[PDB]
RNA sequence: UCCCGUGAACCAUCGAGUCUUUGAACGCAAGUUGCGCCCGAGGCCAUCCGGCCGAGGGCACGCCUGCCUGGGCGUCACGC
RNA sequence: GCAAAUAUUCAAAUGAGAACUUUGAAGGCCGAAGAGGAGAAAGGUUCCAUGUGAACGGCACUUGCACAUGGGUAAGCCGAUCCUAAGGGAAGGGGUAACCCCGGCAGAUAGCGCGAUCACGCGCAUCCCCGAAAGGGAAUCGGGUUAAGAUUUCCCGAGCCGGGAUGUGGCGGUUGACGGCGACGUUAGGAAGUCCGGAGACGCCGGCGGGGGCCUCGGGAAGAGUUAUCUUUUCUGCUUAACGGCCUGCCAACCCUGGAAACGGUUCAGCCGGAGGUAGGGUCCAGUGGCCGGAAGAGCACACGUCGCGCGGUGUCCGGUGCGCCCCCGGCGGCCCAUGAAAAUCCGGAGGACCGAGUACCGUUCACGCCCGGUCGUACUCAUAACCGCAUCAGGUCUCCAAGGUGAACAGCCUCUGGCCAAUGGAACAAUGUAGGCAAGGGAAGUCGGCAAAACGGAUCCGUAACUUCGGGAAAAGGAUUGGCUCUGAGGACUGACAGUCGACUCAGAACUGGUACGGACAAGGGGAAUCCGACUGUUUAAUUAAAACAAAGCAUUGCGAUGGUCCUCGCGGAUGCUGACGCAAU
RNA sequence: GAAAGAUGGUGAACUAUGCCUGAGCGGGGCGAAGCCAGAGGAAACUCUGGUGGAGGCUCGAAGCGAUACUGACGUGCAAA
RNA sequence: UACAGGCGAGAGACCGAUAGCGAACAAGUACCGCGAGGGAAAGAUGAAAAGGACUUUGAAAAGAGAGUCAAAGAGUGCUUG
């Protein structure tokens, strides 16, 4: 059955220290060590994820390691913010400037 | 331990220079009173401290 | 680790510099053609013979073909 | 209980090599050597113990250029 | 570095690779792959090892 | 004797306060031109709690004046903020929960929180959870007002002292019972090492003056003067009285 | 080869030299041969008549004399 | 005196000499929360080969963790190194007789940073260094190889990361690309100061679901074991890494149409819906999922045949199962007078100053191609002999992996892989011991005292008093049952009130049967009536005291509104205080 | 030949307490809020059966400790 | 005028290896303690190594003969003993 070992010189059961059983084209089982999970991004007014981004771990998102349509959403504020925020900040943007107008329309 | 500093290291292999029986011909030289190594080290009676 | 899927564009691509060598692998059913190149090891599968044969010709001398 | 039991639990050094004067007196927490004082500039000894002055002053060592002042003194510090 | 630059100048070869380990007793222990092109039992031969 | 427990407190070494997990202090924003002559505009972000602490905390987003950046203030939260509200600063600012006002602009019998001393101190008076002040009087022969403080006495305070309309949230949480040890304990864990306390009379006498004895006593009046040593001033410091309050002393 | 002489020597003596890493210890540190910056003889190509690897060598703190650069209606003169 | 940790025996070899070395056979043990395989600390050569007189290995030794002579630790990818935590040091300044002591006290604070150079401009805000081989974090996998190094440092093959350059091709100019109603998609698709957001980045508990590894069932081919009798039988193995594409798209989240009561959808639990449900159709996300490439050329197992890291051949399948175990993940729920790091680093956006051609120049986060990757550690033990305890000491010392049976079970007991039989031997079997049993009749008479021992003990059904803070007491007490064998019924899945096929598990019931045995070893409460103290849980005199002592919730008193209270300091100054009466401080 | 007194230094590798950052803790028993269904009721609400999984609850494995034998040992395996 | 340090000398009614400095010697050494610190023991063959070839017993260490020496019974921790 073939206990298994470390191999790295780390042997403590830390969240970094993350292991995961393969079985090796040489009959053997050994530990291959994994990335720990990562949230993804978020808009920050509904907390929601953002869609058509994946789960990464920070440094696995550079430019030089992913590509550029893996990194973006083609919106304006596009994977800052989701959808409905955009169109919540429009409509506010808009309805509040009219709004100043008609203000200055009681201006007499 | 397995992870030392350079400088561990280096005092470590001095000390191992120093484990050795006296040259035969030493004992043959005029006027000669070393008789054996007085400072030979083992491993598992006396620790360096260090 | 990167598979070539017409004889077309694997022609140009053991047409290039660093092109080291190609390698032929015949096993069951199929036929191998692996080109190594600098970063990648191409490989097409051909499935005639007769379409191997036609591949093999076409491969530039000074290529080194290893035949296992 | 203290003596056997609690001897076995020595595994952490309070004190390493220091660079200054060579003995396994640098305390790590503290970083002062308890026995030269090293970081302090000057040098840590006391006049309640003679004989820890006397372990470590001038002439203990080889006086790699203060051994050659004596011939030089003599024929009043000559420059060729 | 070093060691690739004075083997070159000595000796008139080409190292493809140099690894490094200090050894136990204090020295430092080179191992040097020649490039293909030279031969290393010919280099062997020329300053006398085999 | 040795030094008692009493006196160990002021070195720090053991008994500092438990800080790593806080979220910065709470104050108002420094006062400036704008909030002296008129209002401004800040909106409430978040409402979050602070270890250490049973008043909730306001983090409200301010625009600044002069510079293009914002500027994110952290406040004692009034009972009814809420997130998305607007939050106004300043001299012209409606009296509304929430807002921040100086005195001169507080009817009397207003509750207000969070009231400076001095002009600009950002908040000393009113901060613990459900406590507020109420402005008395003024008196505009010398820009100063009296409030009364949550301990029922009356301060006379300038005029521009800046108070946040309401009461701190988060009232009501000593009338709980707590029921255990155990609570207690993760209660000062994040405050300060001052807990479990071990009676005087239980020690020995080198490290207290109640300590020793063949029985548990005092054996000695438990008040002492206001101007004894440090190391003998333990019990009832400078006690006008003792025993239980009725009547007239207790109202 | 050092023996009727530039000439032996674990010789004496001292003027010419060398003097690894440190240490008051000085680029920042130090249970680290860890982490910067600057100059630069020498060599290579040209993405300039510039850039690339350089042998070596600098860069601590306080202070004095001089200097260079600069600040403030502190005191002025002269203007605008 | 050499007595814990179950245990040795037979042949042969070797040798001067064998109970103690070596090989083979047998008998046993650890029994995987191990006497197995690997590490952190600590050690420092103990590692490996060859040899060896003494000493040493509390008997012995041909032997060794001893002695002597040699050999052995290989990295752009594992670490350190980088970042910050608690915290430490620190320049100007403050104190000091001086050694030294003070870091927010605010000083042209150290460093200036960025665009520029062909010079100037802008901005300067909470600011330097150190501090983690378990926190955060650029990048590697499989197969081989030694007497001793490597699982990933060496060899073979296949990749990746960072920096530096530079070229070919491509892409855009409606100056800065297209498609989709949309969620969003396409591996290209201007951007300066300035600003903004996200990831990094976080507690414990509960259950539910998913993936990988293992275990388990049946079938096929290969080899072996048993074979007087049986047994289509029992055993062993039947493999596929990073990395690159394509598919798939969990549970959530999201989009479009539409308009819900006779309310419906839904979980083990919840929960959801005119702030838009059900429905119908899409997007995105995870993956340790599937296919291909890597890659069969590797590895393994067989069977052959040949002198010398030869060579040749056969194969490397098919379903099925889960309240199973390990790891990880998803998504809900609960808890808090407790709300459970930071920074480095990386990504995205707002704005749009300034910029170019179409004999062609301005580009470009695309593909391919070119170069380079420094320093130090790396052997071995990790413990009933390599660490500490004066020792090769029954002590102490932080982790990872974890098979079969019985069973609720990482209990105890037996077994496989792997590891051992190392604890000085021989003879005999007195007293007295020590450790472990059993004892007629009686049953605490013993004794200060039921100390010690015995009795009880699992599970299913039934039944359970006083008293009570109504939550308990309670497993109260008191009863009955329990093996094997042969049957019977119930409880399901999928596929096209049915038919077919499949299916691992639980519970009820009956007859028969035995020398009345059956939780058959193991494991595993004795119970009741009361008095005193302490409410409870918690803690305590390391090595004579575990308690009725301490703490505690609850109750009460005292001081203090900051120019304050309590406290520390030689002084400067500091703690409470990132605080302010629902608070701090003293009882 | 003291018990002491003083001056100046060295220790938190054991232990005490606070803080930071990591790791760990089978299988069972009891069965609180919330929730569903049926039944009773003018109402208020009650009753019955499930579901759910609270708690400085409970038997207990590892870990952590140390009551009793006032067992062994007591020139010990061991200064526990 | 002072002068337990440094360097360079010269002396003595001093000590004679348990004495004299702790140290006559690879002595502030070995060794101990986390540390500050603590801190030993240990001189003498012979005039000259001439330090015992060879034979024999023994696995060896060694023994018995022998050889050197004025002497080994002065035989490498060896003057006396
Ligand atoms: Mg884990
Ligand atoms: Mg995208
Ligand atoms: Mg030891
Ligand atoms: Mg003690
Ligand atoms: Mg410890
Ligand atoms: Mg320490
Ligand atoms: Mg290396
Ligand atoms: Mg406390
Ligand atoms: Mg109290
Ligand atoms: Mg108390
Ligand atoms: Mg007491
Ligand atoms: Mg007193
Ligand atoms: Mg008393
Ligand atoms: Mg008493
Ligand atoms: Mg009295
Ligand atoms: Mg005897
Ligand atoms: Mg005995
Ligand atoms: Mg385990
Ligand atoms: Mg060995
Ligand atoms: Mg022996
Ligand atoms: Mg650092
Ligand atoms: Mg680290
Ligand atoms: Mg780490
Ligand atoms: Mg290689
Ligand atoms: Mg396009
Ligand atoms: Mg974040
Ligand atoms: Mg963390
Ligand atoms: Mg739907
Ligand atoms: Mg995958
Ligand atoms: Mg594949
Ligand atoms: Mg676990
Ligand atoms: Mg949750
Ligand atoms: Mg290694
Ligand atoms: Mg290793
Ligand atoms: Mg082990
Ligand atoms: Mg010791
Ligand atoms: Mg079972
Ligand atoms: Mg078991
Ligand atoms: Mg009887
Ligand atoms: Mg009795
Ligand atoms: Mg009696
Ligand atoms: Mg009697
Ligand atoms: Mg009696
Ligand atoms: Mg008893
Ligand atoms: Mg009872
Ligand atoms: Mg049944
Ligand atoms: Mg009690
Ligand atoms: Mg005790
Ligand atoms: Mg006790
Ligand atoms: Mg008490
Ligand atoms: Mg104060
Ligand atoms: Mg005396
Ligand atoms: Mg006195
Ligand atoms: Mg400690
Ligand atoms: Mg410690
Ligand atoms: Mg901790
Ligand atoms: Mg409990
Ligand atoms: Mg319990
Ligand atoms: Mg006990
Ligand atoms: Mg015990
Ligand atoms: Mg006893
Ligand atoms: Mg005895
Ligand atoms: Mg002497
Ligand atoms: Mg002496
Ligand atoms: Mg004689
Ligand atoms: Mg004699
Ligand atoms: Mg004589
Ligand atoms: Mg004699």
């Amino acid at each position: 059955v073939q206990r298994l070992t470390y191999r790295k010189r780390h042997s403590y059961a830390t969240k970094s220290n993350q292991t995961r059983v393969v079985k090796t084209p040489g009959g053997k089982l050994v530990y291959q060590y994994t990335k720990k999970r990562a949230s993804g991004p978020k808009c920050p007014v509904t907390g929601k994820k953002i869609q058509g981004i994946p789960h990464l771990r920070p440094t696995e998102y550079k430019r030089s390691r992913l590509s550029r349509n893996r990194r973006t959403v083609n919106r304006p504020y596009g994977g800052v913010l989701s959808g409905p925020a955009v169109r919540e900040r429009i409509i506010r943007a808009f309805l509040v400037e009219e709004q100043k107008i008609v203000k200055k329309v009681l201006k007499i | 331990p397995s992870h030392k500093t350079f400088r561990i290291k280096q005092k470590l292999a001095k000390k191992q220079r120093q484990n050795r029986p006296i040259p035969y011909w030493i004992r043959m030289r005029t006027d000669n009173t070393i008789r054996y190594n007085a400072k030979r080290r083992h491993w598992r009676r006396t620790k360096l401290g260090f | 680790p990167k598979q070539i899927h017409e004889i077309k564009d694997f022609l140009l691509t053991a047409r290039r510099k660093d092109a080291r060598s190609v390698r032929i692998k015949r096993t069951k059913d199929a036929v191998k053609f692996k080109v190594r190149c600098s970063r990648y090891l191409y490989t097409l599968c051909v499935f005639d013979a007769d379409k191997a044969n036609k591949l093999k010709q076409s491969l530039p001398p000074g290529l080194s073909v290893q035949e296992v | 209980t203290k003596g056997t039991g609690s001897f076995g639990k020595r595994r952490n050094k309070t004190h390493t090599l220091c660079i200054r004067c060579g003995r396994r007196s640098f305390h790590l927490q503290k970083s002062t050597c308890s026995s030269c004082g090293y970081p302090a500039a000057r040098i840590r000894k006391y006049n309640w113990s003679v004989k820890a002055i006397r372990r470590k002053t001038t002439g203990t060592g080889r006086m790699r250029y203060m051994r050659h002042v004596p011939r030089r003194f003599k024929s009043n510090f000559r420059e060729g | 570095k070093k060691i690739k630059a004075a083997v070159k100048k000595m000796y008139d070869i080409q190292a493809k690779k140099v690894n490094t380990l200090i050894r136990p007793d204090g020295k430092k222990k080179a191992y040097v792959k020649l490039t293909p092109d030279y031969d290393a039992l010919d280099v062997a031969n020329k300053i006398g090892i085999i | 004797g040795r030094v008692i427990r009493a006196q160990r407190k002021g070195a720090g070494s053991v008994f500092k306060s438990h800080t790593h997990h806080r979220k910065g202090p709470a104050r108002f924003r420094s006062l400036d031109f704008g909030e002296r002559n008129g209002y401004l505009k800040g909106v409430v972000t978040d409402v979050i709690h602070d270890p250490g602490r049973g008043a909730p905390l306001a983090k409200v987003t301010f625009r600044h004046p002069f510079r293009y950046k914002h500027q994110k203030e952290l406040f004692v939260a009034a009972e009814g903020m809420y997130t998305g509200q607007f939050v106004y600063c300043g001299r012209r600012a409606t009296l509304s929960v929430g807002n921040v006002l100086p005195l001169r602009s507080v009817p009397e019998g207003g509750v207000i929180c969070n009231v400076e001393h001095h002009v600009g101190d950002r908040g000393v008076f009113a901060r613990a959870s459900g406590d507020y002040a109420i402005v008395i009087s003024h008196n505009p022969d010398n820009g100063t007002s009296r409030i009364k403080l949550p301990s029922g006495a009356k301060k006379i305070v300038p005029s521009s002292c800046r108070a946040m309309i309401g009461q701190v949230a988060g009232g009501g949480r000593t009338e709980k019972p707590m029921l255990k040890a155990g609570n207690a304990y993760h209660k000062y864990r994040v405050k300060r090492n001052s807990w479990p306390k071990v009676r005087g009379v239980a020690m020995n006498p080198v490290e207290h003056p109640h300590g020793g004895g063949n029985h548990q006593h005092i054996g000695h009046a438990s008040t002492v003067r206001r101007d004894a040593p440090p190391g003998q001033k333990v019990g009832l410091i400078a006690a006008r009285r003792t025993g239980r309050l009725r009547g007239q002393a207790a109202a």
